[PDB]
RNA sequence: CAUCCGGUCGAUCCUGCCGGAGCGCGACGCUCUCCCCAAGGACGAAGCCAUGCAUGCCCGCUCACCCGGGACGCGGCGGACGGCUCAGGACAACGGUUGCACCCCCCGCGGCGGUCCCUGCUAGCCGGACACCGCUGGCAACCCGGCGCCAAGACGUGCGCGCACGGGCGCGCGCCCCGCGGGCGAGCAGCGUGACGCAGCGACGGCCCGCCCGGGCUUCCGGGGCAUCACCCGGUCGGCGCGGUCGCGGCGCGCCGAGGGCCCGACGCCUGGCGGAGAAUCAGGGUUCGACUCCGGAGAGCGGGCCUGCGAGACGGCCCGCACAUCCAAGGACGGCAGCAGGCGCGGAACUUGCCCAAUGCGCGGCGCGCGAGGCAGCGACGGGGAGCGCGCGAGCGAGGCGGGCCCACAGCCCCCGCCGCGCAGCCGAGGGCAAGGUCUGUGCCAGCAGCCGCGGUAAUUCCAGCUCGGCGAGCGUCGCGCGGCGCUGCUGCAGUUGAAACGCCCGUAGUUGGCCCCCCGCCGCCACGAGGAAACGGGAGCGCUCCAGGCAGGCCCGUUGGCCC
RNA sequence: GAAGGGCCGCGAGCCCCCGCGCCUGGAGGAAGGAGAAGUCGUAACAAGGUAUCCGUAGGUGAACCUGCGGAUGGAUCCUU
RNA sequence: AAAAUGGAGA
């Protein structure tokens, strides 16, 4: 997307009936700027902001690229 | 009212949400204003520059771009300003159709008259490109004020490599 | 049973419970939603209506006598269902079309005891209780 | 919002889990004669009050002593039970509630005190005497049979002036 | 829905107003004013119930209007008069004046007050906000906002009032450990001093308060109402912030039940 | 709060489900001497409404063939509050967590309260101009015809301090990070400069900013079923401008780039789908329901649009489309009860075309009125909580009659007093589970009984009656329901060699699961553990209504209460 | 500056083709189920008289029979 | 070699 990245957070939900968890995930969109270009597999913080657009409400700040391929592992950071 | 609600728009995933209720007055929308600029009053006197104040939530009063032709410009370099009636709308940039009806738009590049700004030639060569525009009585500028919401025709003068970028289009393209 | 047990397996167990819940005849009875539409009674204790042709259903075994019942069309769903009469010789009171309320046989669907093929049981005729008509407690 | 309808309702009468059991059935009639209960709903009403008094103690026993929820509630449990007298004030024990007697709740009932103190000398006589307004607690006449008096004020039970104690001058039909 | 509303049922009453759930078709909502909705206990109960000076709310209606109570010189006919902590309810006829302090049980209770105490009422301040074309102003916890405040003070300063012109009595400044009196959560009528500031570049500042009982507890600084630069400086409730516990409450009533 | 037992047979030991047995809610039926507190057209009809009422209050301005009581209107404010029903609505409504430096607001409340004037000026007070009325118009009504005067705490013109001061502009900090103060967590506000410009109010000068307040978005975590719905969206999805709104925004309108979201189930479809606080029944663990108090959301036959206002797309506002009405004199008009009664319709079923502002709150208003909100009574086996029909050998009462007292907007009721006192019961069974006659009468596998398992084929413990008697009881039973039973839905905690059940076989991608192992670091998850999280209700202080059920009162009183856990 | 007209901005509804989705009416076919005593044979259960039975084809009044590969739940746990 | 029934319901 032009100047836009879709970041996926993962939430582990405790269900009571069975104390095992579900790895439900959410993909949220923000606004990156060419000042901090992003690689695939990076840790990207999104700041609660003014409602930018129909889906846009967040904005990227810190980018930490991980080496090789980061895959998923459902890691919430 | 012609509402502006999220429910009316489709969800990002393509869901068409049925609206929970009917449309709301605080979400109301209004008539887009088509501004009227007079090249010359000449023989006809039926049209004059009139501005509209409208009812709003909270009693707030909104001046509107009913009929505005007189225009004001402050030289960024000088910080002094002069007020007259601008020639017309020249570079709406959104649409070239808007230009034909002289519908004013916030910060749309226009054609600027120099009836009180011809005084610039007295200072020695200030903004020689502006000096060449001022004597001619035709200049480029963006009326940077909100016409529909606040009924304002005050605007900045175009100076800077930004004026040159627009000028390259304004001259043959 | 294999069983899938892990700290992150609330998915297998959630789907399995939902799918394998509807296996019981009783569970499906109340959870398919067919039973409210399918039952002649719309899931109610009693239903008013008008009486139609009377009926003499042969019993099975051991019971070996005809048990007089009346088939009545319930007004609400416009459907005709038979209702077993109450105590000894209580059918003579019921003849032509008359206001009849019908109630469950306890089982709620299965035919009661050993009288075959009857799902419902009449409880009233006209405006007086049919178990009072039998005792002459309340009768025309 | 229909403000006068707002209220609460209670279920003192709780029936047991299997009704026709010979031991439970026999004890019912046996108890009914012992304390002179007119209805069998009341014995179950007693069972419900007894259970609440039994659970509070079991949960309290499983808490360690002086645990604030335990300490305040324990003293509370003793205070109400000691007032009743079913728990001897001397016992003074949160655990002492366990092993409780249904007969003791029945003993607390004022109808019982009248028979014991020979005020009427019979449970059948006692209910009839209370029906005819003949026993007053601290002088407050009560015609409902189960006044239920705390032991702390058991010594204040009294008879009635209308026709039992020092006749006021109203001997039922005999007066006229 | 639609526009703003002005009614309250007798369950929506904040459970700290301790107005009875029974004996109420609809709760007394307080009209907006110097004091916000949750905080002010409607003045109908202050005269009709606590004082028991009015048999009914109609009796509160009969005399409140004719200058019977004057905090900063005002009575009003409304029994919804807005009030709060350190507000000097003043009655000339009762031959007494009083300040409503938060009782430990979470209901503001009137403490009979001396005339020197009648002279001063206290409202907290937040951060100076420019008002009147940049002519300075100070945001306040109760609605008394004023122009031209003390120029050097910057944030969270408690302020007292003379009750007439009521110019700021004192610009108390926190020195950390300064005698503080937060009134929120379980801090109702509780006295102490502050300890740790956790603004944390985040919302809601956690300030720990060491107390005379010995408790140090962090809380929103929003409910701060400092009592004195040092010492209470204004008489505190009969508890004095000591805060009683349920076990004693049974006994205090138990002796009282026997005593009556 | 950790449970059974009747049933496959000749018997046994099973699995397995059927049935009782417990418990709540409504019907229904059989029935009531009580007394007290009480739900009440939620249930494929958010179907239609006849008949009344349901937001009204003060005349600044009164000159009205009056009086000190003032009509009327102009105005002022309220009818955006409430009451009701959950139709619609499935990343919505909804609970809690963020922020609004993307934002409006009336009441009240604390500050401010300079307002150039071009013009006209009376600036110690200027206008002309409407109702009420006066007079005379129509119609079948509805509906409101002209004219004539005439006032405002009505409406309008306008005086007043160019550091006028309305917005909105145009324009002016920085100097690689960070601190300073009117500042925040955040360079945000404000000021200055330049151009406009006409907001104040003001003809009894109140504009402005705060605080509260009720909104308006918004961030996270939650927020029905169906895969005999697998690929879906096409303003769809990101930017780039712009319009529009209180406002951010695809919200719209242009311009582009191809995006979005998905087996962790997208999109679609269905729902006798309002969500939650809650409710039911249970050891734990659950399961089930949430329409009714309260809390938020919606909606007033149905779709749209619009006004008035500070806020409504209001519906006892309007105007149109669509149905269905009503008057209708044929020319017209004029509705809206999912407000309270009350009908019609409908069903198994669901209260007075009552009284009514005294309270309880809310409107207008210091010298009181309204509110079919509510209050009150009526009805009412929804349901509860507590009595009786004797005890005894005498004499005792409580259901009542009459009067008193008391009580109550008014009456009632418990109560309090006396003469008197008219004590009075049901509905289920009796072979087993499941308690209680192989009594005595009809009786012929006939009638019938019969939850269940089973009885009646001519000598019934099983029916049909009268005996008796067991249970429960002014409430007993019959049904449909939810929970427990049922570890028969299984996470705890089930089976699959033969009862019901391992794919015929192997690879394989997501999905699930990966041995030891690096003490100390940082994130995960994770517990301890706070802050701040509305109640009602429930757990639960204290408290004797004639005892509780109840309620939060009470008395010389913890500042007496109503603690505390939610 | 009204009654109007116009250019239009919204906008219910309509109409005309469809793409769905829910509900229903049918002459008649074609099944399933139930009740002490109907018929025609008698398949299987004893090696039930041809041991069964499964898959698959072929016939067949009616169950059934037959062909070919299996399994014993077989009547064989057992001779180089 | 053939070799088929055995009403219902205690």
């Amino acid at each position: 997307m032009q100047r836009s990245i879709i970041v996926r957070r993962d939430y582990l939900h405790f269900v009571q009936k069975y104390k095992r968890y579900e790895r439900r995930h959410k993909h949220v969109a923000a606004h990156l700027s060419p000042c901090f270009r992003v690689k695939e597999g990076d840790i990207v913080t999104i700041g609660e902001c003014r409602p930018l657009s129909k889906t846009i409400r967040f904005n990227v700040i810190k980018v930490e690229p991980v080496s090789e391929a980061a895959k998923k592992r459902f890691s919430p950071f | 009212g012609i509402t502006h609600d999220k429910m009316y728009k489709r969800s990002k995933t393509g869901a068409v949400q049925g609206k929970w209720h009917k449309k709301r007055k605080y979400n109301l929308g209004r008539q887009p204003a088509n501004t009227k600029l007079i090249v010359k009053v000449t023989s006809k006197k039926n049209e004059g520059q009139k501005i509209s104040t409208i009812r709003c939530r909270g009693g707030n009063i909104k001046r509107r771009a009913l009929r505005l032709s007189h225009g004001s410009f402050a030289w960024g370099s000088a910080d002094i300003s002069h007020k007259a009636r601008i020639l017309q709308v020249v570079y709406n940039s959104t649409s070239n159709e808007l230009v034909r009806t002289n519908t004013l738009v916030k910060g749309c590049v226009v054609q600027i008259d120099s009836a009180p700004f011809k005084s610039a030639l007295s200072n020695d060569t200030l903004d020689k490109e502006i000096l060449d525009q001022i004597r001619g009585d035709h200049i480029l500028a963006r009326i940077s004020s909100r016409p529909g919401q606040v009924g304002t025709a005050d605007g900045y003068i175009l100076e800077g490599p930004e004026l040159l970028f627009y000028q390259k289009k304004l001259a043959p393209k | 049973s294999g069983k899938t047990s892990g700290l992150y397996t609330a998915r297998k167990l959630r789907t399995i419970r939902r799918i394998q819940r509807w296996a019981d005849k009783r569970y499906r009875k109340a959870h398919l939603g067919t039973w409210l539409k399918a039952n002649p009674l719309e899931g109610a204790c009693m239903a008013r209506g008008i009486v139609t042709q009377k009926i003499g259903i042969s019993a099975k075994q051991p019971n070996s006598a005809v048990r007089k019942a009346v088939r009545v069309q319930l007004t609400k769903n416009s459907k005709k269902i038979t209702a077993f009469v109450p105590r000894d010789g209580s059918l003579t009171y019921i003849d032509n079309n008359d206001e009849v309320l019908v109630a469950g046989f306890g089982r709620a669907g299965r035919a009661v005891g050993d009288i075959p093929g009857c799902r419902f049981k009449v409880i009233k005729v006209a405006g007086i209780g049919l178990l009072a008509l039998f005792l002459r407690k309340r009768e025309k | 919002p229909r403000i006068s309808r707002h209220r609460n309702s209670s279920k003192t009468y709780s029936t047991p889990k299997k009704p026709f059991t010979k031991p439970r059935l026999d004890a019912e009639l046996k108890l009914c004669g012992e304390y002179g209960l007119k209805c069998k709903r009341e014995i179950y009403r007693a069972r419900y009050m007894l259970a609440k008094i039994r659970r509070t103690a079991r949960n309290l026993l499983t808490l360690d002593e002086n645990d604030i929820k335990r300490r305040f509630e324990g003293a509370a449990l003793l205070r109400r039970l000691h007032m009743l007298g079913i728990l001897d004030e001397e016992k003074d024990q949160l655990d002492y509630v366990l092993g409780l007697r249904i007969e003791d709740i029945f003993k607390r009932r004022l109808q019982s005190v009248i028979v014991e103190s020979k005020l009427a000398k019979s449970v059948h006589h006692a209910r009839n005497m209370i029906k005819a307004r003949h026993i007053s607690v601290g002088g407050q006449i009560v015609n409902i049979p189960s006044y239920m008096v705390r032991i702390s004020n058991t010594s204040r039970v009294a008879i009635a002036d209308t026709s039992s104690l020092a006749p006021n001058g109203k001997p039922g039909r005999t007066k006229r | 829905a639609r526009g703003v509303r002005k009614h309250l049922k007798r369950l929506n009453a904040p459970k700290h107003w301790l107005l009875d759930k029974m004996g109420g078709i609809w709760a007394p909502r307080p009209t907006n004013g110097p004091h916000g909705l949750r905080e002010c206990i409607p003045l109908i109960l202050i005269l009709r119930n606590r004082l028991h000076y009015a048999n009914t709310y109609a009796e509160t209606s009969m005399i409140l209007q004719d200058k019977n109570v004057l905090i900063d010189g005002k009575p009003r006919t409304d029994p919804t008069f807005p009030v709060g902590f350190m507000d000097v309810f003043e009655i000339p006829k009762v031959h007494k004046t009083f300040r409503v302090l938060y009782d430990v049980k979470g209901r503001f209770t009137l403490v009979p007050i001396q005339s020197n105490e009648a002279g001063f009422k206290l409202c907290r301040v937040q951060k100076i906000f420019l008002g009147d074309k940049g002519m300075p102003y100070l945001s306040t916890h109760d609605a008394r906002t004023i122009r031209f405040p003390h120029p050097d003070i910057k944030t969270n300063d408690t302020i007292k009032i003379n009750l007439k012109t009521g110019k700021i009595d004192e610009w108390y400044k926190f020195d950390i450990g300064k005698i503080v009196m937060v009134t929120g959560g379980r801090n109702c009528g509780r006295i102490g001093t502050i300890q740790a500031i956790d603004k944390h570049m985040g919302s809601y500042t956690m300030i720990r308060m060491k107390d005379t009982e010995g408790t140090e507890f962090l809380t929103r600084l929003c409910n701060v109402f400092v009592i004195g630069n040092d010492s209470p400086a204004v008489a505190i409730p009969t508890t004095k912030g000591i805060r009683p516990d349920i076990i004693k409450n049974r006994e205090l009533r138990l002796r009282s039940i026997a005593k009556r």
